[PDB]
Parts: C-alpha cells; sequence; structure tokens
C-alpha cells in the first residue's frame, strides 16, 4: 500500500513539474486519493484493492 | 386466456411496442451506457439464448 | 513444524554505559523555507555543508560557504529534443509562416 | 428523437463507482485525428517552442520588445501549447489500447495507464513529422 | 503534491465532512474524487455591482 501511495505521489510530482494536460493531471490525483483511501481503511469505498 | 393477474398487469403494463421496452431493459440492464434500441436485441437474445 | 525468520540486523547486547561516550558536537542546519534542525556529529568530523534534513527538504549548514550552488544543467529541454532534429532556419520559417498566418487570418 | 437522449444523458451522468471507467469517459470526450491535423499540430508545437525560445531569446536585452509583437508573439507560444496538449488529449485512447494487454501481472491498471500518459508526453515531444510517418507508430515504441 | 481527504471523514455514515460543510455525500464524492467541480469562491459584490 505505502508503495502504491509513494509510487503514485512520485508520478503526480513529475507530472507537475512536466506541464501535463489537465485530464491526466486530475486522473493522477484521483489514483492518489483513492491510494490513500485504500491506505487507511481497505476497500471502504470501490473495490478492495 | 384466463390469466387475470397477467391480463391486470398487461393494463397496468405502460409500455407498448417491443422496442418500446426492449430500451426499459436494456436501460436497466445496465446503468450508464447509450442504447442502441435496434442493437441491444442481441444482448437479450445473448443472456438467456 | 517450526518455520523461522530473521530481520536482517544483529543484536548487540553491551551494557548502555551513560558516562563513557564519544565527545560530538552540534551543527544546526537550515532548509530553505525558514526550519533550524540540529544534528549531533562526531568531534573530528568535516561538518558537511548540506545535508537532507529530518524536514526532508535539502538541508543547508548555518555559516556561509557556498562552494558550489548547483553546478548541474537540466536534463534535456523540449527545446533540445526539436533543435537536434532540425535547422534554426527551418524553425525561422515555421515561425514566420505562422506569423504571416495570424496576420492574414485576423487583420486581413 | 430526442427521447432516447433523456437515457443517454441521465445514464451517461450516473455513480460509476469505478475509477478505470471513470477516466475512460473522461478520454473519450476528445475526438481522434488523422495525418493532416497531426501535422499542422506538430507544426504548431515546434513554431511554439522556437516561439519561446526566441522569446528566451529576448529575455537577455535583445529589444524593447513592441507591443504588436509582444502579442502575436505571445498568441505563438499560448498556440503552441494548447496544440502540444491537444496531440496528448488527442491520443490518450490510444495510450490506453497498450496498456489494455500489460495488466493481470504485477502492477494495477491505472498505473500503467499513467505512466504510458508519460512515456506519450515523451513521444510527442520528440515526434517529427518531416519523415511523412503516422504518429502512432512512432508513438507506440516510447509507449 | 496535491492534499486529501481522511477516508474515515468522508465515507463514514453519516459523513462528517458532509456535515462540516452541509453537502450531500453523494455529491461530496463527485467533489473529492475528481468527477465533479464546486465553486469554492465568488465575488459577490462584483457580480452584484
Amino acid at each position: 500500500l505505502y508503495r502504491r501511495v509513494i509510487n503514485r505521489n512520485n508520478r503526480l510530482k513529475r507530472l507537475i513539474d512536466l506541464g501535463a494536460p489537465e485530464i491526466i493531471v486530475n486522473n493522477e490525483k484521483r489514483m492518489l486519493q483513492e491510494s490513500v483511501d485504500a491506505l487507511f481503511d481497505n476497500g471502504r469505498r470501490g473495490r478492495p484493492v | 386466456g384466463f390469466s387475470e393477474i397477467m391480463r391486470s398487469t398487461l393494463e397496468k403494463d405502460n409500455t407498448v411496442g417491443t422496442d418500446e421496452a426492449l430500451l426499459d431493459i436494456y436501460r436497466k440492464l445496465r446503468p450508464g451506457e447509450p442504447p442502441t434500441k435496434e442493437s441491444a436485441q442481441t444482448l437479450l437474445e445473448n443472456l438467456f439464448f | 513444524r517450526v518455520l523461522r525468520g530473521s530481520r536482517l540486523g544483529a543484536v548487540s547486547y553491551e551494557t548502555d554505559r551513560n558516562h563513557d561516550l564519544a565527545p560530538r558536537q552540534i551543527a544546526r542546519y537550515r532548509t530553505d523555507n525558514g526550519e533550524e534542525f540540529e544534528v549531533p556529529f562526531a568531534d573530528d568530523a568535516e561538518i558537511p555543508g548540506t545535508w537532507l534534513c529530518r524536514n526532508g527538504m535539502e538541508g543547508t549548514l548555518i555559516e556561509g560557504d557556498l562552494p558550489e550552488p548547483k553546478k548541474v544543467k537540466p536534463p534535456r529541454t523540449h527545446w533540445d529534443m526539436l533543435l537536434e532534429r532540425r535547422s534554426i532556419e527551418e524553425l525561422e520559417e515555421l515561425l514566420k509562416e505562422r506569423l504571416e498566418l495570424i496576420r492574414s487570418r485576423r487583420r486581413g | 428523437s430526442e427521447a432516447l437522449r433523456q437515457a443517454r444523458k441521465d445514464a451517461e451522468l450516473t455513480a460509476s463507482a469505478d475509477s478505470v471507467r471513470a477516466y475512460l469517459k473522461q478520454i473519450g470526450k476528445v475526438a481522434l485525428l488523422n495525418a493532416e491535423e497531426e501535422v499542422e499540430l506538430a507544426k504548431r508545437i515546434e513554431a511554439g517552442l522556437y516561439a519561446t525560445q526566441l522569446m528566451t531569446e529576448l529575455s537577455e536585452r535583445g529589444e524593447k520588445l513592441p507591443a504588436a509583437q509582444r502579442r502575436d508573439m505571445m498568441w505563438i507560444c499560448r498556440d503552441g501549447d494548447r496544440a502540444k496538449n491537444h496531440l496528448l488529449e488527442a491520443n490518450l485512447r490510444l495510450v490506453v489500447s497498450l496498456a489494455k494487454r500489460y495488466t493481470g501481472r504485477g502492477m494495477a491498471f491505472l498505473d500503467l495507464i499513467q505512466e504510458g500518459n508519460l512515456g506519450l508526453i515523451r513521444a510527442v515531444e520528440k515526434f517529427d513529422y518531416t519523415k511523412g510517418y503516422k504518429f502512432s507508430t512512432y508513438a507506440t515504441w516510447w509507449i | 503534491a496535491a492534499p486529501v481527504t481522511h477516508i474515515w471523514y468522508f465515507k463514514g455514515v453519516p459523513s462528517r465532512l458532509g456535515y462540516l460543510l452541509d453537502l450531500a455525500p453523494k455529491d461530496l464524492e463527485k467533489i473529492i474524487y475528481f468527477a465533479a467541480y464546486v465553486i469554492t469562491s465568488v465575488d459577490e459584490e462584483m457580480r452584484h455591482n
């Protein structure tokens, strides 16, 4: 779970630093949100990881 | 012919024309999808037959 | 049947002598956003100028050295990828083409 | 006629808890391209990079840059950036084209899609049109 | 890189975020999971005059 959150965080960071179209960045922030949500209480919303 | 509750529901069936429901069925077959009223016919003849 | 594991670290067991300890200095480092962090280094040790402090960001030593701020160039620009596959004359051609294009399209 | 549009809109704006489906439905909004579109977009992007390069040329004291040159150069640069984003937004679907078949081993699927998108940025960055090949033939390698 | 909502304060029932903001939870999920915008501020006096 921590690897998922760290990977998605670093990817978001590099996307922002690079400059990416709004769709991809929003997708990434959503993935980050879902990842931290799975970290805290798994499969609360969605299908458990 | 004898079907009392059948004719009752068929009076409250509030939907006429085959295509007319096929789309009912579809639409509720799965939520969130543009139906192709002609094309979803196969979906029915492809769940049960 | 038994299955044993082991963390990859030994367990040295001396006694926790609280008195006889190698003496040690303290070097206060500063991050960029005005954070003060302190680090007990051994006495005989070159107090390093920079440091990845507890705060996670870079951390500089409190004094002033600046041996080299960066001394390193960006990796490669989209400008780089473009320049290495075209000529400046061609880029200027396309630029002036766009110039004529916007001109004729907007103000006639 | 439009009665089915009621279904098409209400079902379009539904729950859809699956983030994968959310992102697919998201990328589906911008439509694909063809050869002349890709060529002109690449030309716009190159013009934009050269415009910003010449602007940083003038970043040092190169001119008291006049208002007309300022306005149309800024237009050039912003056009280049908009076209660049447009190109990625067009080919996001291709990125899912493949990520669709590296799944099921190791990683999730959105992760593959995002890594593909980052590679897609690299591909568009380094894409040439003068070789006159279709875009996907060059982008597939980087993806 | 971009802040996140702890899931215990969003998906629980009732949703404490939903109360402290007074929002429908099924309209809060669209807000935080990047499915639908929300107007966060507005310049009432400017739109007025």
